[PDB]
């Protein structure tokens, strides 16, 4: 707590000493007030700084050489000691148990006073006097990382102004991409396997989403590997529903840029598929649905046949939100145009699944949507239909003495006709 | 082939549709191993397991356990090696909880290894998991350096400390991590001159390091550094780090420190704990977070007990009453309730006269607060001062508060208050509690929380047990016999509540006088609950009563309860009726 | 009484009371054995004088056995417990399991009133289903309790003039009657009676007004007193919906709302409050505040 001194106004002053009052305005503004235990001490003092702060941001790209050499390093002090306090614990979140949209966000206790600061962070990256090389030497990798970690406040606000700026320094700095992407590498490494617990991912996934979108050459290893490594393995999280949108448009991204890539991103997914969890299956069926649109007939046909395997598992789920999203897919044409290609091998697998659902649901949303899968398959082939319902008549049938033998015979040769009768004295208990 | 049967079943599983079936199989491999035999299960053992690690990261977990005690099927140190190249894939994995299972598992089996085998194979399979290009692996490797160390030579030795800090040096957090963590146990394995030569450095970089993760891991296992250290080397290798940590500006690593400053403390040594731990505590009990406030109270007690009584006293009231006194007004809910709590045990450490002079204000101070957390545990913990300051004085100081505390909004108050009562009823004696805390337990009595009538309950068997059962007859009976005419049924309970309670101590004679008419005259409210609580109260107070009396006049009146229309009542009834066995 | 099933019960609500689950087959029979019990109850139930109303307990257990300590025992006390208690809250299984435990034995002292919440597709929508398959691996014990969901009274009668009823009142039901003369046992209509009477609540507009959900219709003042005086009812009770002090006098004395869960959604910081009857019908509150609270989806 300092008392800030006479100041005039910098447009008033000869543009001589204009950058003295602003390199002594970026000291006066270095000195911070405290916000949550007392915030009506040092009123005059808050208030002089929100005026100097909003004369600052006003400055900016309204004057010729705002920024140079000396203001570069002026600028970045001051919005790193402010920015790079260290963050409260979350106290009254828990850690953020309840849910991120039922919990409160924290909100910045001194907002106003970030607000402005972030704005006139991102105007002095913007303004056309800011160059790149000069700053290079005083923005390095520890201001990046510091910038990185400040990623998990609660305020959706300054996250945003935090994507921002990120984004900003990614498109000026060309030396600090391949560090920067290492460090998202780790901080989503370190958040799925040790946290688990986190705010800034969506925000993370956007900034990946434009690099994604700007990756014109060929994806070199180390962009698929981290795709195949990292942003697949982010669907074991359980706040999935947080960032889900980001994911789907990132995966389809890498996708459009190889299609190569689509056979190992399906397994990664029917691996990860949720048992315990509606909402999530919800999501891994939407983002199916979506790569599903996408897909190369050849690429397709590699990966249909567990596909669809899962897709008549799903709809035999009495989840009435499940079942009519499984349902879905005969709406999109492409999915039709795909099943009237491969019918030979795809009908067999959904055909038992869609009969022995047929009536068990209790909605009649799902009843509807049945009968008319029903008719379609009936209407698009008639021969393979009657073919389909002969073999599962014949299943239905078979299925009593393939669960006999099977069940028997595995216990059998597991240890009845194993253990018992072979290295009896080694066998134990 | 023998071995290939097994194995087949096994392939069929793997193949099979349902996940669950391979599951069982996987977790019901034992048995199947033990058919084999040492001559085919070690045969099975490297391919299968191999063709195993490309399923559900749960099989690989099933296994995972399976091979952690499958020790029995090797035929000894002779074939355990044959165990460590799967392992190795197990750890390996991306998954964290089954490389968990398999680093756990490599370590229990580290020791039935034989020096030759750990040196031959062993010591390469570490350095390979060190070496690995993944994070996995290198977080795995973490886990074995100190396993392995005591049995190698001296120049596989020396290897091995080259790659822990190897280790320790890497770029990726997630390594740093896991090498801060087995810190500790590294140094415990290690000889004291090689711990002096080699973790210093290590340790100092971590805690130097700008990661505040790993900054609280290094503060947490300075604790096993400073433990082996000779404490005249302590002032010159662990104090700056001390100091470092406490002054960090990372609130999370203050707080690490804060939670394990008795052990510090214990470590260090009693005398340069003084010297160099007393400022810092201050500074850490005055920190502008609340978090590590709150981890500073709950050691206030701990680290004043560990200080040297040869000046400890002067300490306390010197610096750590000053800070308390600051602490007790305290602007947050967390730090007074964790500071109530452990405050209490202070009064012995503090001479006499300190608790009157002190800690007695702090206490009324923290009676009177509105915060309901902060009285809750300071009657919890009422117990203890009763020693350290004569009852007289001690009655007179705390009693206003008592009485005002006793009618407290919050019954889990009144609960803590009911359960010290007995104390102050045999500290103070039956004409004392008879002069001014009897209308306070009648209150008790007729207050409508339920928990708090069962603690009254209990309470008023806690007195009567000390209070002799003639002083009750003469004093509690008339007055407890009054309440049955309340007109709420569930006041009425608590009257039959007490009854059965008491009618225990009374004996039989006295509940046949006075309260065996109250509660025959009770029986017949129309409330059924009343009926089936009356059943409920006679047969317990029946093997208490006379045979005679039980035929004469409890048989008729269960009788005629048997024939009530309540499907309720007449159940409990025949109950009563073959517990007693009277019918 | 088989003395088998009165121990089989009494041990399966003392492992209930240590806040463990009981066994699927052990569910499954209870629940057939409640089902079979309730069958013969009517769409109005009959009920004493001296009760102890509850509002929605949002199937927390925690909160719950708090309840059962600051009232009396169920056994000691009659509870009238109508509300939702089978969705939007932890250990929610052990709640409904429990309360149903709690029904089968001594069935006259408690009774149990159908909510909102008991909808198939409102159970599912709000984490329950997803819950009990993470607790039991299959969706029997779901289908087991939907059903006995459909089985459950709807609205029942305090002494003949005390009406206890969740949600709020529904423009085509004029009287008693109209409930009576409805069927209670089928699964709640997107769109008719049930549905408003489950969802609506009172508003000071007046008149029937519509709630922000579709589902209810909000009723007005004057619609209330002129369905108390129709009715001859003293006083209706309803808990559908959320009250921070956990009960106020919705139409100047004609409604009150109960709410029996506190710390709502762990941030609204509400306290919860009981209804007290006793043998003179006279209505008394009593606040409390909660107890002190104490893998990979993909994996198996
Ligand atoms: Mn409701
Ligand atoms: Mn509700």
């Amino acid at each position: 707590p300092f008392q800030p001194v006479v100041l005039l106004h910098i447009r008033d002053v000869p543009p001589a000493d204009q950058e003295k009052l602003f390199i002594q305005k970026l000291r006066q503004c270095c000195v911070l007030f405290d916000f949550v235990s007392d915030p009506l001490s040092d009123l005059k003092w808050k208030e002089v700084k929100r005026a100097a702060l909003s004369e600052m941001v006003e400055y900016i790209t309204h004057n010729r050489n705002v920024i140079t050499e000396p203001i570069y390093p002026e600028v970045v002090h001051m919005f790193a000691v402010n920015m790079f306090r260290t963050l409260p614990p979350s106290s009254n979140p828990t850690g953020a148990e309840f849910d991120p949209e039922e919990d409160e966000p924290t909100l910045e206790a001194a907002w106003p006073h970030l607000q402005l600061v972030y704005e006139f962070f991102l105007r002095f990256l913007e303004s056309p006097d800011f160059q790149p090389n000069i700053a290079k030497k005083y923005i390095d990798q520890k201001f990046v990382l510091q910038l990185l970690e400040l990623f998990d406040s609660e305020d959706p606000r300054e996250r945003d102004f935090l994507k921002t700026t990120l984004h900003r320094i990614y498109g000026k700095f060309l030396g600090l991409r391949a560090y920067i992407r290492k460090q998202i590498n780790n901080i989503f490494y370190r958040f799925i396997y040790e946290t688990e617990h986190h705010n800034g991912i969506a925000e993370l996934l956007e900034i990946l989403g434009s690099i994604i979108n700007g990756f014109a050459l060929p994806l070199k290893e180390e962009h698929k590997i981290f795709l195949l490594k990292v942003l697949l393995p982010l669907h074991k999280v359980k706040s999935l529903s947080v960032y889900h949108p980001q994911l789907a448009y990132c995966v389809v991204q890498f996708l459009e840029k190889d299609s190569t890539l689509t056979e190992p991103v399906v397994m990664a997914l029917l691996k990860y598929w949720p048992k315990t969890h509606s909402p999530k299956e919800v999501m891994f069926l939407n983002e199916l649905e979506e790569i599903l649109d996408v897909i190369e007939p050849s690429e397709f046909v590699k990966i249909m046949e567990p596909l669809f395997r899962q897709l008549a598992k799903c709809v035999s789920s009495p989840h009435f939100q499940v079942a009519e999203r499984a349902l879905y897919y005969w709406n999109n044409e492409y999915i039709m145009s795909l099943i009237s290609d491969n019918a030979a091998k795809i009908l067999p697998i959904m055909f038992p699944s869609l009969y022995r659902n047929s009536k068990t649901h209790w909605n009649k949303t799902i009843h509807g949507l049945i009968y008319n899968a029903l008719k379609l398959f009936m209407e698009m082939n008639q021969k393979l239909f009657d073919d389909c319902t002969q073999q599962f008549k014949a299943e239905k049938l078979k299925e009593k003495l393939k669960m006999k033998e099977r069940e028997e015979a595995w216990v059998k040769i597991e240890n009845l006709a194993k253990a018992n009768p072979q290295y009896t004295v080694y066998s134990q208990a | 082939d023998d071995s290939l049967y097994p194995i087949a079943v096994l392939i069929d599983e793997l193949r099979n549709e349902d996940v669950q079936l391979r599951l069982n199989s996987i977790k019901k491999l034992s048995t199947i191993a033990l058919a084999l035999g040492v001559e085919r299960t070690r045969s099975e053992l490297l391919p299968f397991l191999t063709d195993t690690i490309y399923d559900e990261d749960e099989v690989l977990l099933a296994l995972a356990e399976q091979l952690g005690t499958f020790t029995t099927l090797v035929g000894g140190p002779e074939y355990v090696h044959c165990l460590l190249p799967p392992l190795e894939s197990l750890a390996t994995v991306e998954e964290t909880v089954v490389r968990d299972k398999a680093v756990e598992s490599l370590r229990a089996i580290s020791h039935e290894h034989s020096p030759s085998d750990l040196e031959a194979h062993f010591v390469p399979l570490v350095k390979r998991l060190a070496g690995g290009d993944w994070f996995t692996s290198r977080t795995s490797a973490c886990g074995l350096f100190s396993v392995c160390y005591p049995r190698v030579s001296s120049a596989v030795k020396a290897e091995l400390r080259q790659y822990f800090r190897n280790l320790c040096s890497d770029d990726t957090p997630m390594v740093r991590r896991a090498a801060a963590s087995k810190l500790g146990e590294f140094a415990k394995v290690l000889e004291l001159d090689n711990v002096k030569s080699e973790i210093i450095p290590m340790f100092s970089n971590l805690a130097s390091d700008e990661q505040d993760s790993v900054r609280l891991l290094a503060v947490e296992a300075c604790v096993n550094i400073a433990q082996l250290l000779p404490q005249e080397d302590l002032e010159a290798l662990v104090m700056p780090t001390l100091r470092q940590a406490a002054e960090d500006k990372s609130w999370r690593v203050r707080y690490m420190v804060a939670d394990k400053f008795t052990e510090l403390q214990k470590a260090v040594g009693p005398e340069i704990t003084k010297t160099d731990l007393v400022p810092a505590f201050q500074n850490l009990m005055k920190d502008c977070e609340a978090e590590v406030r709150a981890a500073a109270s709950h050691k206030v007690k701990e680290f004043c007990e560990n200080l040297s009584a040869d000046c400890r006293e002067n300490v306390i009231m010197s610096q750590i009453l000053p800070c308390i006194k600051e602490l007790v007004s305290d602007a947050n809910q967390h730090v007074k309730s964790a500071l109530a709590s452990v405050i209490m045990g202070l009064s012995p450490i503090l001479g006499k006269d300190n608790t009157i002079e002190h800690l007695l204000p702090l206490f009324l101070a923290q009676l009177k607060d509105e915060c309901p957390e902060v009285r809750l545990n300071i009657i919890s913990n009422l117990d203890c001062v009763n020693e350290v300051i004569g009852i007289r004085q001690l009655s007179q100081s705390l009693l206003p508060a008592i009485v005002e505390l006793a009618e407290d909004a919050k019954w889990r108050v009144r609960l803590a208050i009911i359960e010290y009562m007995p104390l102050l009823a045999g500290q103070l004696g039956v004409e004392f509690f008879d002069e001014k805390l009897n209308s306070l337990c009648m209150a008790w009595l007729v207050d409508h929380v339920y928990a708090i009538r069962e603690a009254a309950t209990s309470n008023l068997k806690k007195l009567v047990e000390k209070f002799g059962k003639e002083w009750a007859h003469a004093t509690i009976i008339p007055k407890v016999l009054a309440m049955s005419g309340d007109p709420n049924y569930l006041h009425r309970m608590t009257t039959l509540f007490c009854i059965n309670v008491l009618s225990e101590v009374c004996g039989q004679d006295i509940t046949t006088k006075h309260m065996l008419p109250t509660v025959l005259r009770m029986a017949g409210d129309p409330v059924a609950n009343v009926r089936f609580n009356v059943a409920k109260s006679l047969q317990k107070i029946g093997p208490i009563l006379d045979n005679s009396t039980l035929q004469s006049e409890v048989k008729p009146i269960l009788e005629k309860l048997t024939q009530d229309q309540d499907v309720d009542v007449k159940y409990f009834a025949q109950e009563a009726l073959t517990v007693l066995s009277l019918a | 009484d088989e003395k088998v099933f009165t121990k089989e019960l009494d041990q399966w609500i003392e492992q209930l009371n240590e806040c463990k689950q009981l066994s699927e087959s052990q569910v499954k029979s209870l629940c057939e054995k409640a089902k079979e019990i309730l069958t013969k109850e009517s769409n109005v139930q009959e009920v004493r004088c001296p009760v102890t109303v509850c509002g929605d307990v949002h199937g927390q257990f925690h909160d719950l056995m708090e309840l059962f300590r600051i009232g009396g025992k169920s056994p000691d006390t009659n509870y009238l417990f109508m509300g939702d208690y089978v969705d939007r809250g932890y250990y929610s299984v052990e709640t409904v399991t429990l309360l149903v435990a709690l029904k089968v034995r001594y069935r006259e002292r408690i009774t149990i009133l159908r909510g909102n919440h008991e909808s198939r597709q409102i159970t599912q929508v709000y984490g329950f289903y997803d819950e009990c398959l993470r607790k039991y691996g299959n969706a029997n014990v779901w289908k087991y309790f939907t059903d006995l969901f459909d089985y459950l009274p709807l609205t029942a009668l305090v002494d003949g003039q005390i009406f206890c009823l969740h949600g709020g009142l529904s423009p085509s039901i004029d009287t008693l009657d109209h409930i009576r003369a409805l069927d209670r046992l089928q699964e709640v209509p997107h769109e008719g009676p049930m549905c408003d009477l489950l969802w609506s609540d009172p508003d000071d507009r007046g008149g029937w007004g519509i709630s922000p959900r579709g589902a209810g219709y909000t009723f007005g003042q004057d619609i209330s007193e002129t369905f108390n005086h129709a009715n001859g009812l003293t006083l209706v009770s309803r808990a559908h919906q959320l009250v921070m002090e956990g009960y106020n006098w919705c139409h100047d004395r004609n409604v009150v709302t109960i709410f029996s869960a506190p710390n709502y959604c762990y941030r609204c910081g509400n306290q919860a409050a009981i209804m007290e009857l006793d043998d003179t019908l006279k209505y008394s509150f009593l606040q409390f505040d909660p107890a002190p609270r104490r893998t990979p989806d993909y994996f198996l």
